[PDB]
């Protein structure tokens, strides 16, 4: 059972009746409820008596360090058993992780702890990282994005990585720790008992030369399955030191993101390499990389031989034109492990879907979930989108957010998702100018198809 | 579609001025929470209701998305922004989608249509209702 209710006002009379749920429900996730420390001893007061409390999730909300003080208070009893907490985002500073890093000293039932959007800085992190060290302390997965960390903080982490054999998730993205820092958290990786699954340092100041002891990392943590790198200066030159890595055959790493770094149609031959070599490899985003149509070429030849199991290509704002979509159309057609299609934010145009929608209407397609979010998508591609929509099966979520389409597009798809044969589920429409003609035909077809949701 | 509540004018509002957070991965939950479905990109306007309203107010211009409408309005200059681009998908659960956000100062153009004679607010009787672009 659970109390989950995220981005509501509560007023004091819905409040007054949430409580008891407070002190019955195993799970309790109030998220941006507009909660305070006026109402902080009211969850406490619920926390201490509810009998299998097993997951407290209270981000987004202003508590502060008072407030978050009064909140973990509750959890200071012998019976509590909560596995999963999260202070994201509630105004949790330095100074209050005092208290926090004391309240896991008796938790060995916790393993999740998210702390993420909280301004602790590196003398919060030195407090937390004590508690963590404690014998009593079992954590396996530490979220700590944007939480003002420098590299001062990767020793006390690598420390916990050392004396930690639970470990199991790291995540550090949007902290200015920098290649010192990051190089100082792979060694402690490499001298770790644990057996990470997942190592997430996007927009951490990962450089190339990062890229060897990552390569390291991924070659023999064998457990590893997600590796988010995402918005660092890795360069082709960083692809080629990881490759090798990537290819050890006791790798089964399963996602790989590594949108927006630096990475050209060069680097993409190599990640290929990869690709062709290694059937775990099941989601990869190179989005916002300059891969151009050479790279969107050596990724669909790769798509079309066999190994290749990606289940999800995540490729928006690679530079793509309609040029390569005669090649993603012909990977449509034959790939039979590709579900997910992110190629948004490319200069596809109407020409380049119409040649997407051909592939994508044959027999044996199995593409799920297909984003042409702002592809300069017009009212010409929408005969072709509807005829899919009808001939393809498998499809259940489109998105054509961002594109200008007319009272002419609209009715054309309206004509296809109205029928009982079209299975599609969602349709997202977000960011488009809407005329009342236009508005008043999506509005039924919400009501005449109970099983599509038309977004926006 | 659309939440029922909202007028297009406040759509609009809900979408590019009103950032409640910082962080677009905090910012964009409110929004994408309405149909429990992640934007692929949302861009934030820093700036205000009332002075989009006055850039609706400036000559209108042919919409350069489309020539058929010349409801569009070119911003007087830059204007700060944040553009929330979506990195991170998490259908199960859109609380779990992660944003990248650039902060920028541009240009930008903007529809304006009348306002919703029952509905929206009579102190502005043209109102902001899609952002056509960013420059």
């Amino acid at each position: 059972q659970s109390l989950d209710i995220q981005c509501e006002e509560l007023s004091d009379a819905r409040w007054a009746e949430l409580l008891p749920l407070l002190q019955q429900c195993q799970v309790v996730r109030l998220d941006d409820c507009g909660l305070t420390e006026a109402r902080c001893k009211d969850i406490s007061s619920a926390l201490r008596v509810n009998p299998a409390l097993a997951e407290l999730n209270l981000r987004s909300n202003e508590l502060g360090d008072v407030g978050v003080h009064c909140v973990l208070q509750g959890l200071q009893t012998p019976s509590c058993k909560i596995q999963k907490l999260s202070l994201q985002n509630c105004c949790l500073t330095g100074a209050g992780c005092g208290v926090l890093s004391s309240t896991l000293r008796t938790l060995p039932t916790l393993q999740e702890l998210h702390l993420s959007d909280n301004l602790l800085g590196d003398a919060g992190l030195q407090l937390l990282c004590e508690g963590l060290l404690d014998p009593q302390c079992r954590l396996e997965k530490l979220q700590l994005e944007y939480c003002s960390l420098s590299a001062a903080s990767c020793e006390p982490l690598a420390s916990v990585l050392r004396a930690k054999p639970d470990f199991k998730e790291l995540t550090v993205s949007n902290n200015d720790i920098n290649e010192a820092g990051v190089r100082v958290l792979c060694q402690g990786l490499k001298d770790s008992p644990c057996q990470l699954e997942a190592l997430k340092l996007e927009s951490c100041g990962v450089t190339s030369d990062n890229c060897r002891d990552l390569c390291g990392i991924v070659a023999s943590k064998a457990s590893l399955r997600e590796l988010a790198l995402g918005s660092n200066k890795l360069g082709d030159v960083g692809m080629a030191e990881l490759c090798p890595g990537l290819l050890h055959p006791s790798s089964r790493l399963r996602t790989l993101w590594i949108w927006e770094c630096g990475i050209t149609a060069k680097g993409c031959g190599d990640l290929c390499r990869v690709l062709r070599a290694k059937e775990s490899l099941k989601e990869l985003s190179l989005a916002g990389n300059e891969l151009g149509d050479e790279g969107a070429r050596l990724l669909c030849e790769t798509l079309l031989e066999p190994g290749c199991q990606l289940e999800s290509l995540w490729v928006k704002s690679c530079s793509f034109t309609a040029a390569c979509c005669s090649h993603f159309s012909s990977v449509l057609a034959q790939n039979r492990f590709l579900l997910e299609l992110q190629i948004s934010n490319n200069r596809l145009e109407d020409a380049g879907v119409r040649e997407l929608c051909q592939g994508l209407g044959q027999p044996g397609s199995v593409l799920r979930v297909l984003w042409l979010a702002d592809c300069d998508v017009s009212d010409s591609s929408c005969s072709s989108l509807a005829a899919t929509l009808l001939a393809n099966h498998s499809l259940r979520e489109l998105d054509l957010s961002n594109n200008c389409l007319g009272d002419a597009g609209i009715l054309q798809l309206v004509e296809s998702v109205r029928q009982p044969g079209c299975l599609l589920e969602q349709l997202v429409l977000y960011d488009i100018y809407w005329s009342e003609e236009m508005e008043d035909r999506l509005q039924a077809l919400e009501k005449d198809k109970p099983s599509l949701r038309v977004i926006s | 579609m659309k939440p029922p509540q909202f007028t297009w004018a406040q759509w609009f509002e809900t979408q590019h001025i009103n950032m409640t957070s910082q962080q677009c991965t905090n910012a964009m939950q409110v929004i994408n929470n309405y149909q429990r479905r992640c934007k692929n990109q949302n861009t934030f306007l820093l700036t205000t209701f009332a002075n989009v309203v006055n850039v609706c107010g400036n000559p209108n211009m042919t919409c350069p998305s489309n020539k058929t409408r010349k409801n569009c309005h070119h911003s007087g200059s830059q204007v700060p922004l944040i553009h929330c681009n979506l990195t991170t998908p998490s259908p199960q659960n859109i609380s779990n989608c992660r944003y990248a956000q650039t902060p920028a100062n541009m240009f930008y153009i903007v529809a304006c249509d009348n306002r919703d004679q029952r509905r929206d607010p009579p102190q502005y009787p043209v109102v902001p209702v899609h952002l056509d672009r960013i420059i």
